[PDB]
RNA sequence: GAAACUGCGAAUGGCUCAUUAAAUCAGUUAUAGUUUGUUUGAUGGUUACUCGGAUAACCGUAGUAAUUCUAGAGCUAAUACGUGCACCCCGAAAGGGAUGCAUUUAUUAGAUAGCGAUGAUUCAUGAUAACUCGACGGAUCGCACGGCCGCCGGCGACGCAUCAUUCAAAUUUCUGCCCUAUCAACUUUCGAUGGUAGGAUAGUGGCCUACCAUGGUGGUGACGGGUGACGGAGAAUUAGGGUUCGAUUCCGGAGAGGGAGCCUGAGAAACGGCUA
């Protein structure tokens, strides 16, 4: 090519994305921002796809347009705009708030907020270096840049983010013990305690994560985010609570809930 | 003396015409001469640290990193200056027969001077950027034959 | 050959055309931009001092400034500049273009010419009755200079003396009067107090 | 134009390497320079990838010259070019080029020596003067050609990069290996 | 609110498989070797109550067989164009110089085990001496009207610069490709392999120049030839192994009758752009 490609084939979408095959050509193209393309939801895909607000392509626009929509608290007009994990989605007329968090299966999920806790978000630190004049400051994987950040802050930590005041409320240093969730790769949305740090000059480093009920996964450091001190996290998670269960035991649910129902 | 060349060569950065003196000081600062450790575990050459070649593509004592893969052969030619040919071997798995045959590649590598090498000497090379049309790494570390 | 005379200070324009080889001998081997007398041009021409503008050749090409020839070139021309339009057409496009000789010859098929100094008896149609112009200056500090105001003298109660009134076919009454640019207002003090506000 | 492409290349082999692409303009090169000394200074821009600039200095006369050891840096005017390492041809020609040797005039830098030592080669400021005499060192093969008045000097920016010829005073080691190579 | 100027886009998409056999391409790397309109986040010093000259539409003299071929005259706008308020040294401690950001060079700090980061950088970044004839540091627009006694002030739009980010590219590491030896040597004057110093480039590099060295590849098939050869994801048939196919909707590359060159631009060696 001899520039930036402004389409998107369906089939090369993201598979989380959940786009039926047949339903076109195309896919919403996600434009930049402060998630990459692969790791975020645009908004059309949110109001249509997700929550069904809107039916057709045109009718997102119609919602937007009219300033009805807020992401980290600030009014998003543009349709592909790549909300991502911990992002916040507000819509004051309908009275609701999500948060954006992987499902047990690696899928984004809309987890409703109560009105408290719509007031922050929780940012993983990708490097703290000085600026221009000495200043240091902090970058997160979420696009923001952070000036006279706290000196005990660095690399891999997570900031819990005051949308705001914007400004860092408090932090939690990334080290073993803590209760952590799996934002890429196979092991994504499953939540459990960093029990090791595994090093490797030159290479990546592993980390292996043990689940509530004893799993244990490994996956790379740029693919954990820590969600708390301890072993509480500071966010709600939804039901599965970051606990994957085998298809044997999600088969065994099935069979007993139409029994039930 | 190392000047050989039509040009003087000197270290960048390393003022050598200080009223004040280096004793005390860091490498590459008072007039000292300049060296660093590559990491990934690998020794600092004393012939590098007390020696008094110029050489930009050093890796202890020049500008370049290494960075990218970390490659083991054995020296095939060392004819050409301040350059090796490191012959790697290797088996390549034959599918249809579930059988090996033997292959190789002659990967050119930059080797200091502060490195002594001969044919048949086992040698350690770490890639870097492109120092040359074909030289894409540098001699880490080498063992002599037989050692 | 046909002229194209203008007159700028009356804003008239006529066109002529004259077959006389004799009379047209004082316009051959001239050159764009000089001057050229119309004593020979004719009697009603007597003291008129005539100006070379330009021209087109009997194939229409335009003549153009600084090609020292009388006959036709091929220049690569850039948008906008004389003998190259290039309406419609990519920026930064340049084409090749055929273009006649700055020099005046018979192979020309008109000339067009300025009238920088009138004669003794005024031409008819060219000095006679003088074209008013169409607009009135719109930045505020041209209003200020044609009618000689101050700095406290207000600019918007003049723009009232050349404002133009009409009737339209399907009404009766209109008047239309342009929009003073550049005219210090509270709205533009304010947004000069907010701007150096955010900087503090 | 002007290509940075190994496509028209041998192969390590040998091998010739057949074409299956036309020229790409973010692999092009550009005319050199050529920048010369004269008193008509002519600098041109030239716009490069990214929208960004660069400034290709056609001729030069003047430049920005540092004393390492007495860490001062004068602009100065540049007189002759006297060795070049690359192509002894680009020193007749008077080519400014990065590394090239050449004599800048010693005047600026005599003003700022009899200013801060007052010698030549008000209570409190003899006080001061005094005290900086104490530690005062000249090498004696750069105090030599102060009485001519030029100082032997190297450039040390690229002047069809960035359109200046700026330097430094050759001095130390560095200045008895280049005076080595003029003694015939 | 037509028209017109200005801005942006037209470098995506679509089409095709001609050239191309470690090349494309695939998995896997690197950029501490670079550029990146836009998005998102942060950051931009202690005549001015607002400057100047042009031009389109329009208007009216036209030329040519003729084209979004073209000349001259009269008018008038800007977020068009050109301008412009906007610690250190010297020193009779007065006074003076420098003093935003960016650009270029040199000196200096960046410890230890006040003082940041990496497996690893004289790295991030600071201070200092100067340098540049610096498209930089808002002469812009909508809505709302209030609060103090002329002053002050809201919510937005658009635009300039820097860093990070995002969208990407370029180059790049390792391994891997069909038949042919009735192809065994190939490469190197005119770059072949490497070294030094430069030039050029967004940047690495024989990418190019000068000089120097004599290297580089090869029965583990170099080099050359053939392909009715774009590569891959894949397709057909398959007990197993395998055989054959893969122009074509997804990804990557390449081309726009054949070559070459180039402007504009953040991005093109563009072809529903230009030049030969
Ligand atoms: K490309
Ligand atoms: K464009
Ligand atoms: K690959
Ligand atoms: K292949
Ligand atoms: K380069
Ligand atoms: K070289
Ligand atoms: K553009
Ligand atoms: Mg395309
Ligand atoms: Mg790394
Ligand atoms: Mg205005
Ligand atoms: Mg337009
Ligand atoms: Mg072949
Ligand atoms: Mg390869
Ligand atoms: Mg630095
Ligand atoms: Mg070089
Ligand atoms: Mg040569
Ligand atoms: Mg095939
Ligand atoms: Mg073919
Ligand atoms: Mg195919
Ligand atoms: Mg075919
Ligand atoms: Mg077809
Ligand atoms: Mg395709
Ligand atoms: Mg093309
Ligand atoms: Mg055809
Ligand atoms: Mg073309
Ligand atoms: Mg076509
Ligand atoms: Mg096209």
């Amino acid at each position: 090519a001899r520039g930036l490609k402004k389409h998107l084939k369906r089939l090369n979408a993201p598979k989380h994305w959940m786009l039926d095959k047949l339903g076109g050509a195309f896919a919403p193209k996600p434009s930049s921002g402060p998630h990459k393309s692969r790791e975020c939801l645009p908004l059309v895909i949110i109001l249509r796809n997700r929550l069904k607000y809107a039916l057709t392509y045109r009718e997102v626009i119609s919602i937007l347009m009219q300033r009805q929509v807020m992401v980290d608290g600030k009014v998003r007009t543009d349709k592909t705009y790549p909300a991502g994990f911990m992002d916040v989605v507000t819509i004051p007329k309908t009275n609701e708030s999500f948060r954006l968090l992987y499902d047990t299966k690696g899928r984004f999920r809309l987890h409703s907020l109560r009105d408290e806790e719509a007031k922050f978000k929780l940012c993983k630190v990708r490097s703290v270096q000085f600026g221009q004049k000495g200043i240091p400051y902090l970058n997160t994987y979420d696009g923001r840049t952070i000036r006279y950040p706290d000196p005990l802050i660095k690399a891999n930590d997570t900031i819990k983010l005051d949308l705001d005041s914007n400004k860092i409320v408090d932090f939690i240093k990334f080290d073993v013990g803590n209760v952590v969730m799996v934002t890429g790769g196979r092991n994504r949305g499953r939540v459990g305690i960093l029990k090791n740090r595994e090093k490797h000059k030159g290479s990546f480093e592993t980390v292996h994560i043990q689940d509530s009920q004893g799993h244990e996964f490994a996956t790379r450091l740029g693919n954990v985010f820590t969600l708390g001190k301890g072993s509480k996290p500071w966010v709600s998670l939804p039901k599965g609570k970051g606990i994957k269960l085998s298809i044997i035991e999600e088969a065994r649910k099935r069979m007993a809930a139409q029994s039930a129902t | 003396a190392e000047q050989t060349e039509k040009a003087f060569l000197k270290q960048p950065g390393v003022f050598l015409s200080s009223k004040k003196t280096g004793k005390g000081k860091r490498p590459g600062k008072g007039g000292n001469r300049y060296f660093k450790s590559i990491g990934l575990g690998f020794k600092t050459p004393r012939e590098a640290t007390e020696g008094t070649y110029i050489d930009k593509k050093c890796p202890f004592t020049g500008n370049v990193s290494i960075r990218g893969r970390i490659l083991a052969g054995t020296c095939h030619s060392a004819k050409m200056n301040r350059t090796i040919i490191v012959r790697r071997n290797y088996l390549h798995y034959v599918k249809k027969y579930q059988r090996y045959e033997k292959r190789h590649s002659n990967i050119p590598a930059h080797i200091s001077p502060c490195f002594r090498v001969k044919e048949g000497d086992h040698v350690t090379i770490g890639q870097c950027r492109p120092l040359s049309k074909t030289v894409r790494f540098n001699v880490l570390k080498v063992i002599p034959a037989g050692s | 050959m046909k002229f194209n005379i203008a007159n700028p200070t009356t804003g008239c324009q006529k066109k002529l055309e004259i077959d006389d080889d004799q009379k047209l001998r004082a316009f051959f081997d001239k050159r764009i931009s000089q001057e050229v007398s119309g004593d020979s041009l004719g009697e009603e021409f007597k003291g008129y001092v005539f100006k070379i503008m330009g021209g087109c050749d009997k194939q229409g090409f335009p003549m153009k400034q600084g090609v020292l020839t009388p006959g036709r070139v091929r220049l690569l021309l850039y948008r906008g500049t004389p003998c190259f339009r290039g309406y419609g057409r990519r920026n930064g496009e340049r084409r090749r273009k055929s273009v006649r000789g700055c020099i005046v010859s018979p192979d020309l098929s008109v000339l067009n010419l300025v009238i920088v100094k009138k004669g003794e008896n005024d031409l008819p149609g060219l000095t006679d009755t003088e074209k008013p112009r169409m607009r009135g200056p719109k930045r505020a500090s041209k209003i200020r200079k044609l009618f000689n105001l101050s700095k406290e003298d207000d600019v918007r109660k003049y723009v009232n003396t050349y404002r133009r009134n009409f009737t339209t076919k399907t009404g009766k009454n209109a008047s239309k009067a342009p929009k003073i640019q550049r005219l210090v207002t509270p709205l533009t003090l304010q947004r000069k107090r907010a701007r150096i506000a955010d900087k503090k | 134009g002007i290509s940075r492409d190994s496509m028209h290349k041998r192969r390590a082999t040998g091998g010739k390497k057949k074409s299956w692409r036309k020229k790409r303009k973010y692999e092009l090169g550009r005319q050199p320079a050529n920048t010369k000394i004269s008193s008509n200074k002519t600098v041109r821009r030239i716009r490069v990838r990214g929208g960004n600039v660069k400034w290709r200095a056609l001729r030069l006369d003047t430049g920005n010259f540092s004393w390492g050891s007495e860490a001062v840096t004068r602009k100065t005017r540049i007189l002759d070019v006297v060795y070049n390492a690359s192509n002894n041809e680009l020193v007749r020609t008077q080519t400014l080029v990065k590394s090239a040797i050449v004599q800048v005039d010693a005047a600026p830098f005599k003003q700022w020596y009899l200013q801060h030592y007052g010698i030549d080669i008000s209570n409190h400021v003899v006080r001061k003067i005094e005290n900086r005499q104490a530690d005062r060192k000249l090498d004696s093969h750069l105090e030599e050609q102060f009485a001519s008045g030029r100082l032997l000097a190297c450039i040390s920016s690229r002047p069809g990069q960035c359109g200046r010829a700026d330097g430094y005073i050759l001095e130390g080691k560095e200045l008895e290996f280049y005076m080595k190579k003029l003694q015939k």
